[PDB]
């Protein structure tokens, strides 16, 4: 759940997850249905493309570190909105009516 | 003086031409003033021609022999209105014949095509049975090679075309290289990959450490024995969008759909 959320990718090869969790790929396996049953992700898997696709996080606590990386993802897209705004000033110029 | 220049290329001294050169350019404008420049051509002006002609023309081949292919270019444009002005009396020469095919091979070396289509549809009438194509074969068959795209029929005539010497050595040297260039662009397209020896004999070497030095300044590295024609494409690519016109020559979506509202609305 940690993994997933502090990350702004939202698939991971099962290889990371093997290494981080101590797991053999029979473990990795039963550890994601589970999380899926609590109802702490929720998602889809491809064992035939070896990720885990998880699709939905659980809010919960967050704390000092993780404001900071909250904070970056919205100043990327407020910029993302400026500067694809300036084009859609620039076209269409005549009609503003 | 002016006759120097004249016996200078008899010698086989073609440097000799060059140096003199200069004194006979300042005499070559008091020629100029005789004829009328052919806007009326008359018998006193028929002697004159012959000496103004005279002087371009050992210049010209005497710069091509030094490898003055700018100094030749000049020549070639002054000499061409006087054969094209007026019924033949004196409107060709010996020297001529040679003269055409040098230029034609010119062209095709610095590899400006366009241009080399254009001057032959000129050319044409003045070279279609009246002096033939007797020398001119050789730039002419070179073209139907090219143009068929036997990039081996092309070699050929190059390889058989160093027996026969008028000149066009200087031009043949340079026409070697322009196949490689040519081949080594359509071949990136083919494949990714050719092994050594499969380059040797397409690109056109003697020597296989020519070939392996040729890939390097190109831009392909050979690592175990294969070429990545892949790396020069990806690099030209990665340039195009280093630099920046290029959000509009592409066209974005949003870009498309304010165009179509703003034609309505005028």
């Amino acid at each position: 759940i940690e993994t997933v959320f502090v990350k702004n990718i939202r698939m991971l090869s099962f290889e990371d997850i093997s290494k981080a969790t101590h797991l053999p790929k029979d473990n990795v396996e039963h550890l994601v249905m589970r999380a899926i049953s609590l109802g702490l992700l929720k998602g889809s898997i491809d064992q035939v493309n070896e990720l885990v696709t998880i699709s939905w996080v659980q809010p919960r606590i967050i704390s000092g570190d993780q404001i900071t990386k909250m904070k970056d993802r919205l100043v990327e897209w407020n910029d993302q909105v400026e500067k694809l705004g300036k084009k859609m000033e620039a076209r269409g110029q005549s009609i503003w009516v | 003086l002016t006759k120097s220049l004249s016996i200078a290329f008899e010698n086989g001294d073609y440097a000799a031409c060059e140096k003199l050169l200069p004194p006979i350019k300042i005499e070559l404008i008091k020629n100029n003033l005789l004829i009328p420049d052919l806007s009326i051509q008359n018998d006193i002006y028929l002697n004159d021609l012959m000496i103004t002609k005279r002087i371009l023309e050992v210049g010209a081949l005497a710069s091509i022999q030094t490898f003055n292919f700018d100094s030749f270019e000049n020549y070639f444009n002054q000499l061409k209105p006087y054969y094209f002005s007026n019924n033949h009396k004196l409107s060709e020469s010996d020297k001529k014949s040679k003269l055409i095919s040098l230029y034609l091979l010119n062209l095709l070396s610095q590899n400006n095509t366009t241009k080399f289509h254009s001057e032959l549809q000129y050319l044409d009438k003045h070279i279609k049975n009246l002096e033939d194509d007797s020398l001119l074969s050789y730039p002419i068959k070179l073209d139907r090679w090219l143009m068929e795209g036997s990039y081996q029929k092309a070699w050929d005539l190059l390889q058989s075309g160093s027996q026969n010497i008028s000149e066009f050595d200087s031009f043949t040297d340079i026409l070697k290289s322009a196949i490689r260039d040519e081949i080594a662009k359509n071949t990136e397209l083919s494949y990714d990959f050719l092994p050594l020896s499969n380059i040797k004999a397409l690109l056109f070497f003697n020597n296989e450490k020519e070939t392996e030095k040729f890939a390097l300044e190109r831009n392909w590295p050979i690592v175990n024995s294969k070429v990545y024609f892949n790396n020069q494409s990806k690099e030209k690519a990665d340039y195009e969008d280093e630099m920046m016109h290029e959000e509009d020559q592409k066209t974005n979506i949003i870009e498309k759909a304010m165009d179509y509202a703003i034609s309505i609305e005028n």
